[PDB]
């Protein structure tokens, strides 16, 4: 028997799952027009590839983005889940590759029932204190699998859904199913070991923490960071907005070069001591009023690394693993104040940069939209302090062309 | 009651009078550091001194230099005085507004001018050729741009910047001449090096070809004698140069070469223009001068583009200095004398009259 409003978890109630989630897809075919219908219709055919465009889509020159005809079912698919936004929270459940998580072995064989302890700890330690940037096109269950279901990993996932979360109930032949577009970050809150028919599985209870994330939308973008830093260059005593400008004008690379080289130790200086001082309070001035997700795309030096290091090829797979195994899961410093971006599209002058930082900021942390500036060379630019720390969650890769590159899933943690 | 013309570049300053057909002065854009030295009289006391660039990839940084840069116009190389002529200054693509607005202020409030006027560099270099409509890529000593206008517009959404020009294309020469086996390090060896690279530098159709070409013939080698005499040959170092402008790579850079930029800047653009700009790509600046660049990016943005476009390269004689002969036509059109700030309006409305543009 069902109650007349839904819970916020159906757990094992398989039964009152599926035919709720049967009458939530009946009601939403209602709001639906022909080309959302048509964009699902083209998903249920061609899942794999659908999603797999909708997680790098956004990567590309906004020309080559624009020109390519996938935008159009992920444009009105995108619509179609977003127009079905819950009143309340729900919990979904998913398997996922232990990868996904930066978990680059088996937890177990899919032959294996069990799951060693030591397994169990090197996948908690690292898993936890860690935000895993999600997108894309994904199905979930609203019921938890059990004797029966399908079950290709160990790890299961079991997701908190705030309200107002998009979620599109549908029908694709005799299963009932749930889409969603991942456009957050999670966080594992904790692990425990379960067993379900005849075998031990890992079962992640997770949250989410949203940012705004731009993408290639770097109009709205830039609105966003216009209208939160108008007023910033007027708060700026002069004595900072000369350093600001002196920095933002060609002065960065002696300030950086000198932060970098230990300079305040080694040969101290005080006039561009001064000048780090008054940039970082700068920074401080209006600090980032929501979390944020900024991009870097980063020379290769700054992963020690050249244009000809052979490591640095990174269409053969045993230099990406190489690159995770320095890197994956390590937290990362930089003396000299840092430059990002509110975009995610690649631009002329970095054109052929393979190594893109996709950085999480929480809310508050200092720096600036520095192109609320008229005329300021960085496209779209937030500047973050000297000595900003970065751990790395996750290492993807994506085809550019013929030329791989990565994403580095990082995050700042002061 | 003559204007004068000042286009300030990174590596140098072309200057002169409007109505003349060239620059009567072009001196380096240096500033020793009128006790204090500048221009080509800066060169010989460096010194109790070095040479100061202040303007860097196309940008004023320091305005206490540029002052002195002025100043050298205006009185040395010129020898007018400000207080007595309308003066076009020229300005990179995208040069910030606040910059724009200081270079008002200081010709209005150091200088005197009776009036003023900011082109940007790109549009004038256009405007030389009798063209409204145009891509144009702009290449000096500091900095290379592309600039897509249409019907005298700049379109700044769709403008490529590449901070690679003339002077790294001139100390890449001195490192693979230098892996040869000569040895050019030094600030001098830097302008020996420069006239080298003006002299016998070319861009090769086809790099990989010209590469295999190299280790057979010698009909690519040539000679340049040195100011003390000793005769040095350079051979596929002529074309490896000039070829880091299509592959940045050779220099470290991960930037999109010009060819790319220039595909980029138009694909940025109005789908109705593209066939205006793909037909009218035209070339302006020192770092244009490359035997085989026309036919090279002609070949690049064939590869680029859908087979069916026409595309056409428009590469004069004279682009070394286009942007000023740009100046000079603009300055004396009977229609932009209307458009000089004077120095009323700059008392009436401060510097920002310059967005203004009166
Ligand atoms: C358009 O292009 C330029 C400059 O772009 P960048 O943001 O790459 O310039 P940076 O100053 O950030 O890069 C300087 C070089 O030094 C390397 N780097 C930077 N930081 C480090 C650290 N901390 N350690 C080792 N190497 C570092 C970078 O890899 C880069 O090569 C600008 O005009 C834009 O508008
Ligand atoms: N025949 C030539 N072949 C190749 N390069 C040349 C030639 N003549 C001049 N150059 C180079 O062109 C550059 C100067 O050109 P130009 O005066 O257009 O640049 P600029 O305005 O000083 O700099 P920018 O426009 O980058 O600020 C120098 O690097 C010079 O070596
Ligand atoms: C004929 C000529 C052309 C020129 O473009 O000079 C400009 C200006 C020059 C200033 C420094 C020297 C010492 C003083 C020189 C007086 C020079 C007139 C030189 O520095 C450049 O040489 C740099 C270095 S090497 C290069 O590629 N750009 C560009
Ligand atoms: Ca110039």
């Amino acid at each position: 028997m069902a109650f007349i409003e839904r819970p916020e978890d159906f757990l094992k109630d398989k039964e009152n799952a599926i035919q709720w989630e049967k009458k939530e897809a009946e009601r939403v075919e209602k709001n639906l027009d022909t080309l959302e219908k048509e964009a699902l219709e083209l998903y249920k055919k061609d899942s794999e590839q659908i999603s797999n465009y909708s997680q790098t889509r956004q990567y590309f020159y906004d020309y080559q983005i624009e020109s390519n005809p996938r935008e159009k079912e992920y444009k009105n698919l995108r619509n179609a889940i977003s127009k079905n936004k819950i009143d309340k929270p729900i919990n979904v459940y998913y398997f996922e590759s232990p990868e996904k998580f930066a978990f680059n072995k088996e937890i177990r064989t899919e032959n294996q029932n069990e799951i060693s302890l030591e397994k169990f700890n090197e996948l908690k330690e690292t898993i936890q204190d860690k935000l895993f940037k999600q997108d894309g096109f994904k199905d979930v269950s609203l019921y938890e699998p059990g004797n029966g279901d399908e079950k290709p990993t160990p790890l299961l996932i079991h997701l908190k859904l705030p309200k107002n979360t998009g979620m599109l109930p549908y029908i694709n032949s005799n299963d009932v199913k749930t889409l969603i577009e991942q456009d957050y970050s999670i966080k594992i809150d904790k692990i425990v070991r379960i067993v379900i028919e005849g075998k031990q599985y890992i079962k992640a209870e997770a949250s989410i923490v949203n940012s705004l994330d731009f993408k290639d939308d770097v109009s709205k973008g830039d609105l966003w960071g216009k209208e939160n830093y108008s007023d910033w260059s007027n708060k700026l005593t002069p004595n900072e907005l000369a350093d600001v400008n002196d920095y933002m004008r060609g002065g960065y690379t002696a300030i950086n070069n000198y932060l970098i080289s230990n300079g305040p130790l080694n040969n101290p200086n005080p006039e561009l001591d001064s000048k780090v001082n008054n940039i970082e309070n700068a920074l401080k001035l209006t600090p980032i009023p929501s979390n944020l997700i900024v991009y870097r795309r980063s020379g290769p030096q700054e992963f020690g690394l050249t244009l000809t290091s052979p490591e640095y090829d990174f269409n053969k797979i045993e230099n990406i693993d190489a690159f995770k195994e320095k890197w994956e899961g390590k937290v990362i410093t930089y003396p000299n104040f840092i430059s990002t971006s509110i975009g995610s599209v690649n631009m002329s002058a970095f054109a052929k940069r393979k190594i893109i930082l996709r950085i999480n900021i929480p809310k508050d942390s200092p720096g600036a939209y520095l192109s609320a500036i008229p005329g300021y060379a960085g496209e779209y630019e937030v500047l973050l302090n000297h000595g900003s720390k970065f751990k790395i969650n996750k290492v993807d890769s994506y085809k550019d062309g013929t030329v791989t590159k990565l994403i580095l899933d990082a995050t700042l943690i002061n | 009651t003559t204007a004068l013309v000042c286009d300030n570049g990174s590596g140098l300053v072309k200057a002169g009078f409007a109505g003349d057909d060239a620059p009567r002065a072009v001196f380096p854009s240096i500033v020793g550091r009128k006790d204090s030295y500048v221009g080509d009289e800066a060169q010989s006391k460096r010194g109790i001194l070095t040479l100061k660039y202040p303007i860097e990839h196309g940008i004023i940084t320091n305005w206490d230099d540029m002052e002195k840069i002025w100043h050298h116009t205006f009185y040395n190389e010129l020898r007018v005085a400000p207080e007595e002529h309308p003066t076009l200054l020229t300005e990179a693509p995208l040069n910030p507004k606040a910059n724009r607005e200081k270079m008002t202020q200081i010709m209005f409030e150091t200088f005197n001018v009776p009036a003023m006027y900011v082109a940007i560099q790109a549009v004038l270099s256009l405007y030389a050729s009798g063209r409204t409509t145009g891509i144009v890529l702009d290449s000096g000593d500091g900095v290379t741009h592309n600039v897509p206008i249409y019907e005298g517009y700049a379109l700044p959404h769709a403008i490529m910047r590449l901070d690679l020009a003339g002077r790294d294309l001139t100390d890449y020469l001195m490192k693979i001449l230098t892996e040869r086996g000569y040895s050019f390090v030094t600030t001098a060896e830097r302008e020996i090096v420069r006239d080298i690279k003006e002299k016998l530098c070319y861009v090769a159709l086809d790099f990989e070809n010209e590469m295999a070409t190299a280790a057979s013939s010698s009909s690519l080698e040539k000679s340049y004698e040195l100011p003390d005499g000793q005769v040095i040959t350079i051979g596929n170092e002529r074309f490896r140069c000039p070829e880091t402008l299509f592959q940045p790579s050779f220099i470290g850079m991960e930037s999109a070469g010009i060819h790319e930029t220039t595909y980029n800047s138009i694909m940025k653009c109005d789908i109705d223009i593209r066939k205006d700009l793909y037909a009218n790509n035209v070339m302006s600046g020192g770092t244009t001068m490359y035997p085989g660049i026309a036919d090279r990016m002609q070949k690049e943005i064939t590869a680029l583009a859908p087979s069916t476009m026409k595309i056409k390269i428009i590469a004069p004689p004279e682009r070394k200095y286009s942007v000023w002969i740009g100046g000079s036509i603009l300055a004396s059109l009977s229609t932009f004398q209307q458009m000089w700030i004077t120095k009323q309006e700059y008392d009436e409305a401060g510097p920002s009259i310059v967005h203004r543009k009166c």
